[PDB]
This record gives structure tokens, C-alpha cells and sequence, in this order.
């Protein structure tokens, strides 16, 4: 169990990571998306106004 | 993203409070506009009984 404990530690750690490289992924997407709203709703305001 | 992302918010932001002052002009000119008006509207009858 020794030698499996050290690999499995990395088998979560890759895994962990995996999560947030999603996650973080996905935020970008979502955070991207708030510009081409608000960027828009920028430039309607700025006719607008 | 999140920098660049809280520029263009406060932007949005500015700009629209931006609308809502000149929204609040626009309400006082209908105030003071329709009292002009009102005023004329009575000139006009005024005018028309002399």
C-alpha cells in the first residue's frame, strides 16, 4: 500500500486538478460572455444616451 | 477576464446612470413644459376672447 498510497496521492491530485481546469474553463467561458452583454448593452446605452 | 471584466461593468454602470440623469431632466422639462403650456393654452383662449 505504500507504493500504491504515493501513486494514488498524484491519481488525485491530476484528478483535483482536472476539476478546476474545468471549472476554471467554464468560468472563462461564463466570464466572456458577461463582455458580450455588457460591452453590448454598452454600446445600445451609449446610442442611447 | 475579471479586470477587463469590471472596466466594461463599471462603464455599463456609468453610462446608464448617465440615462437615468437625463431621464430626470426630461422629467423636470415635462414639468416645466406643461405649465408653459398650460399657460399658452390660456393665452390662446385669452387672445381669441379680445
Amino acid at each position: 500500500m505504500e507504493g500504491k498510497w504515493i501513486t494514488d496521492q498524484l491519481r488525485w491530485k491530476i484528478m483535483s486538478c482536472k476539476m478546476r481546469i474545468e471549472q476554471l474553463k467554464q468560468t472563462i467561458c461564463k466570464g466572456n460572455e458577461e463582455m458580450e452583454k455588457n460591452s453590448e448593452g454598452l454600446l445600445k446605452t451609449k446610442e442611447k444616451n | 477576464v475579471e479586470k477587463n471584466r469590471k472596466i466594461v461593468a463599471e462603464n455599463l454602470e456609468k453610462v446608464q446612470a448617465e440615462a437615468e440623469r437625463l431621464d430626470q431632466e426630461e422629467a423636470q422639462y415635462q414639468r416645466e413644459y406643461s405649465e408653459f403650456k398650460r399657460q399658452q393654452l390660456e393665452l390662446d383662449d385669452e387672445l381669441k376672447s379680445v
